[PDB]
């Protein structure tokens, strides 16, 4: 309704208790508050009403103090309406950071205390630190680099060519008075800059200026000509004057600111099963526990199992498990995995993993209660599960369990040994030649491993790149092999990313080759590291530790550049729901939103307004399946324009792209679809739009769109634009996620409504001269989109989920399914051929242009081909129904031909295209 | 001595047969999955709620404790000034007070018998799901015998596709 009773807490004692409106703001309420507090008792030793702040406890089940008190009460959300007067004491910018913190993230930063881990504590502590400093030397950078961090350039992919005189219209800040005028595509943005002064010199120093693509914080600045910059490149396509505005410094500033040793212990490794707690089984059965030790995929031993205890919720047995190693072999990254299963005198009940090593290096000793995660029956059907993750089940109170105890090995503790350790052990240690460049040059099998092994010298000085081949091989169950190993890889020389790229693999669990890898990522550009930022994060859930290298590598660019911060928080927050990544995810957001106070504020405003949508579509949903579209309609557009959604909804900057300004909300332009999941379409007024889809799982569209980009890229980087269309895609929440809507477009079908329909919509929208444009448009994006849905296996194309744009351009939506969910065809529409050849049964010429095109397109991913596997094999990480196994990640290899030659799988494309071509017909 | 069936057609509709078994079946997995995803989401909620409860009993215990020590000195006042009007209005504002947090301690105490009764239901839900999972493999691995006999028998792949789909 519109009022709500609250509780009011004075610091004399007294309590007040009123009603007062849900969308009133805090600091009218204290009026309202102070008005009544006059009578009753103890009123005379108050102080004013602005030396106290109010407190509530807020939907985390924090303490916050609510500092603004030009916030609504509706929007601050507290458990419950109650708000306790106290001072403004205490470090209150500390305060104010970890309440924002806590909603920002989902998870409240007392839980992390909660836990009681030293683990936890440390990584607050040092990371915390670490991005706090990052942000106060950034703070006193100069206007330019702190413009560098905060809005990046976005250049076209020639960085990192004609001439043509164009004019651009330039303005200043705060005055109307624009300029119009003639500079070369091949200026740079000093250049251009000098003119709009002399210009108002007629009627400052131009170093003294910056020029922003007004309506966007978009800017151009740099050593780079014009055409370089996605701006004017998109504009020079379309024939459109740029629009500039030229900013002075002073208002970037403004903005700115606001003993023993292990391998002496020869003792076989054990432990104690003690008991299982909360399981849920077959009464009449019995219960087992299988135990193994792991490093990566290679088990270091054989398994052992428990003996058969009846089924129990509290199963006891209170057995020695030993093993065939000892506990001078274990590996840092030793990994003891348990499963529970249930087995008639066979189903796995739950599963749980633990590392032998803790993050300081120290051999575990004691007890230990490992609270399990339920088992999903798939495929593969292993005993064990050793790629599942290290932490424990968050659900403590209702999880099946099992306590286990590791045994007392020393008086005193013991640690893995220190580097220099490693490297004292690992020192000492034509013909052959042939056998080797074989087996490498071009899975192993028993006498080629050794063989590796015995040349592991050789493959250091003549074949670097195989080191992955060589950690392989290693044998990781005996410690004198490990520092071997390590001894080399020490001297390892730098490999190129995508080398680096591979050893991130779940494979590699070795922290020194973690370390490799990432020291050798470390080259990388903003722009490219952008390429691969969701893999990078899908990784993290494969790492034992919460302190680790690759979260150091991705914080370090995330404060460095702003763009990256806000995807790498995106793509974190948006996983915050699932119980085995929610902690070391939330920890690393609190990290990042305390080294970019900035950024937090923008972030803050899009929660909101996404939190509002959520409402919204909820709204709609319920309303949808009693009433008509019409009205159901007419009922969002009112529930959009109360006070507290039309702000929260207004005023963003959009989380699809943080440069784009998400400005006035256009209500009567909004609307929604009777679908699956109902999504809503919200525009704004240069008039930009997002579908908000709550109901669905958005991940492998963003995949999907993901590797069209990267597609795009690499066409780019060698002269062919296919003019694709890879809008944004965004996962934001639990199944929830925004689409950048792509304007002047529509569907194959609405627009087939002779059916010479696509090019009658073409000549109606590129009527005369234009026309000749528009099906080149749709040549190079058909091209495009024939070759990316060919080789990342996507299906169910048709007539609704395939759009085209006034401009001409082809593009696809919705991509459901990928790598076959069988060999998806090559695949050639006749509506889609008769356009390309300008409506004509013959046309050669262009035709053979179109199947260049597609030829040209398939042989440079082929040369890249690795890279795709790579940035796959990563993904497996994200559990994606369609992206499990070796056999989604061998469809690529398939569609590629990886295994043939580039003539002989140039001519099978070709037998694939006239193949599709004879099908177009049929 | 390598020691390890009837027509094609009668294997093959036994095929399509424990396909059809499988992929319903598996779909009811999929559905007690969607529950205990669902249920262990909204437990963790109920379980923040409670300390919520927590966390605002806490500080009306803190109200309490400050009106007991502060009042103290001006109820001796107004005694000494028979202003027994004003001792009355603070005495009766504190019982208020107490009241209050009844009502609160009253509302924990009814989440905390639905968090007990939902988490009864969660591992239900992972029971059940326990007594399916041997079905459902134990279907997948017959499937897939069926398959690998018809294909070692050299039935053709739209034969195959057609029991399978
Ligand atoms: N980028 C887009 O402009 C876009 N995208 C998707 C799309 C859908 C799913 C996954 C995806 O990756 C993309 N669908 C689109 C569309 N434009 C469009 O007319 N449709 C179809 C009809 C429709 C969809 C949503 C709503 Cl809310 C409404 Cl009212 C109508």
């Amino acid at each position: 309704n519109q009022s709500v009773v609250v509780d009011f807490l004075l610091p004399t004692g007294v309590y007040l208790n009123f009603p007062v409106s849900r969308n009133a703001n805090l600091s009218t309420i204290k009026q309202l508050l102070w008005h009544r507090a006059q009578y009753e008792p103890l009123f005379h030793m108050l102080s004013g009403p602005e030396a106290y702040v109010f407190t509530c406890i807020n939907q985390t089940a924090e303490q916050q103090e609510l500092e603004d008190e030009q916030r609504r009460l509706c929007d601050v959300q507290p458990f419950l309406p109650v708000l306790r007067l106290v001072a403004r004491e205490g470090d209150r910018v500390k305060k104010l950071i970890n309440s924002q913190i806590s909603l920002l993230i989902g998870k409240g930063l007392h839980e992390f205390d909660s836990l009681c881990d030293p683990e936890v504590n440390d990584f607050r502590a040092k990371m915390c630190q670490f991005c706090e400093e990052a942000a106060a030397r950034r703070q006193q950078l100069g206007w330019e680099a702190w413009l560098q961090y905060s809005f990046p350039l976005q250049l076209e992919p020639s960085a990192q060519l004609p001439n043509r005189a164009l004019l651009v219209n330039v303005k200043f800040e705060g005055s109307e008075e624009s300029f119009t005028f003639q500079v070369s595509t091949k200026d740079v943005p000093l250049a251009l800059m000098a003119c709009a002064l002399r210009k108002k010199a007629t009627v400052e120093q131009p170093e003294d200026y910056t020029l922003q693509v007004n309506g966007r914080h978009e800017y151009l600045y740099g050593s780079y000509p014009l055409c370089q910059f996605q701006y004017i490149c998109s504009c020079l396509h379309s024939g459109l004057t740029p629009h500039l505005t030229m900013v002075h410094s002073s208002s970037i500033l403004a903005m700115r600111d606001e003993s023993v040793s292990l391998w002496s212990l020869e003792q076989p490794f054990r432990i104690e099963l003690i008991q299982g707690s909360k399981v849920n089984a077959d009464e009449r059965m019995k219960l087992v526990v299988q135990a193994g030790l792991f490093h990566g995929n290679e088990m270091l031993c054989k398994t052992v199992s428990s003996s058969e205890v009846s089924v129990c919720s509290e199963p006891v047995w209170k057995q020695r498990l030993e093993f065939d190693i000892n506990i001078c072999d274990l590996p840092r990254m030793a990994r003891l995995c348990f499963a529970l299963y249930a087995v008639i005198e066979d189903c796995p009940i739950a599963w749980a993993n633990l590392m032998l090593f803790d993050y300081k290096d120290q051999l575990k000793t004691g007890e230990r209660c490992l609270y399990m995660w339920p088992s999903v029956p798939d495929e593969k059907g292993e005993l064990l599960n050793p790629t599942g993750t290290v932490r424990s089940n968050p659900n403590t109170d209702s999880a099946a369990a099992l306590l286990i105890c590791l045994p007392e090995v020393a008086p005193h503790p013991v640690y893995y040994p220190a580097l220099e350790k490693i490297l004292e052990l690992g020192r000492h240690s034509e013909e052959e030649q042939l056998q080797l460049r074989e087996i490498l040059e071009r899975e192993l099998y028993e006498h080629e491993k050794d063989l590796v092994w015995k040349l592991r010298h050789e493959v250091q000085e003549h074949f670097p790149e195989a080191l992955a081949r060589l950690l392989l091989v290693t044998k990781w169950n005996k410690h004198e092999d490990v520092a071997q190993m390590l001894y080399l890889l020490c001297s390892w020389p730098e490999l190129p990313v995508l080398s680096a790229l591979e050893l991130l693999d779940f494979s590699f669990p070795d922290c020194h080759v973690g370390s490799f890898a990432i020291k050798s990522l470390r080259k990388l550009t903003d722009d490219e590291l952008f390429q691969y930022l969701l893999q990078l994060v899908q990784v993290l859930k494969y790492e034992s530790y919460l302190d680790c290298e690759l979260t150091k590598f991705l914080l370090d660019r995330a404060l460095a550049n702003r763009k990256i911060g806000h995807f790498l928080f995106w793509h974190l927050r948006s996983e915050m729901h699932v119980p085995s990544v929610a902690l070391r995810f939330g920890l690393i957001l609190e990290a990042y939103c305390r080294g970019s106070t900035h950024h937090m504020k923008v972030l803050m405003k899009q929660g909101e307004a996404l939190s509002k949508l959520k409402a919204l579509n909820d709204f709609v949903k319920l309303s949808s399946q009693k009433t008509p579209k019409p009205q159901t309609k007419e009922l969002m557009h009112l529930c959009m324009r109360q006070e507290a959604y039309l702000e929260a909804l207004s005023h963003l900057q959009s989380p699809l792209d943080p440069s784009t300004l998400l400005a006035e909300v256009c209500v009567e332009q909004c609307t929604f679809m009777d679908s699956k999941m109902k999504p809503l379409w919200i525009m704004y007024s240069g008039s930009v739009g997002i579908i908000f889809k709550n109901g669905d799982d958005l991940r492998q569209d963003m995949l999907t769109l993901q590797m069209i980009q990267l597609m795009d890229v690499l066409w780019k980087q060698e002269g062919l634009d296919l003019r694709m269309t890879p809008y944004g895609c965004l996962p934001t929440g639990d199944r929830t996620g925004l689409i950048e809507v792509v304007l002047r477009s529509d569907t194959i079908a609405n627009i087939q409504l002779n059916k010479d329909a696509l090019l009658n919509w073409l000549k109606s929208k590129n009527p005369g001269e234009a026309l000749d444009r528009a099906i080149e448009e749709f040549t190079l994006s058909c091209a495009g989109y024939c070759v990316a849905t060919y080789v990342l296996g996507i299906g169910d194309r048709h007539s609704d989920n395939i759009m085209i744009r006034e401009s001409g351009q082809l593009f696809h939506i919705d991509f459901g399914h990928f790598l076959g969910n069988e060999r998806v065809p090559f695949i050639l529409t006749y509506d889609f051929v008769h356009v390309i050849q300008q409506g004509k049964t013959n046309n050669s010429e262009k035709f053979e242009r179109f199947r260049g095109y597609c030829e040209r397109a398939y042989t440079i991913l082929r040369r890249h081909g690795l890279l795709f596997l790579h940035l796959f094999a990563l993904m497996r990480a994200a559990g994606l129904p369609e992206l499990s196994c070796s056999k989604d990640i061998q469809y690529l290899k398939d569609s590629l031909a990886l295994g043939k030659t580039e003539e002989e799988a140039l001519k099978h494309f070709r037998v694939k295209f006239n193949e599709a071509l004879r099908e177009s017909w049929k | 001595q390598q020691d390890q069936e009837d027509n094609i057609e009668a294997v093959g509709k036994k095929l399509h047969e424990y396909n059809t078994q499988f992929q319903e079946k598996s779909r009811e997995y999929d559905r007690l999955y969607e529950d205990y995803t669902r249920t262990s989401q909204e437990i963790q909620m109920k379980r923040t709620a409670i300390e919520a409860f927590n966390e605002t009993i806490k500080i009306f215990e803190e109200q309490c404790q400050t009106q007991e020590r502060y009042s103290k000195e001006y109820i001796e006042k107004f005694k000494r000034e028979g202003n027994e009007t004003e001792i009355q209005r603070i005495m009766h504002n504190y019982e208020k007070l107490k009241s209050r947090i009844s009502e609160i301690v009253d509302s924990r105490r009814r989440l905390e018998e639905d968090l007990k009764k939902q988490a009864a239901e969660y591992r239900e839900i992972d029971k059940r799901m326990n007594s399916i999972k041997p079905d459902l493999i134990q279907l997948r691995k017959t499937r897939d015998q069926y398959l690998m006999w018809l294909t070692q028998k050299g039935v053709r792949q739209k034969k195959l596709n057609e029991w399978l789909g």
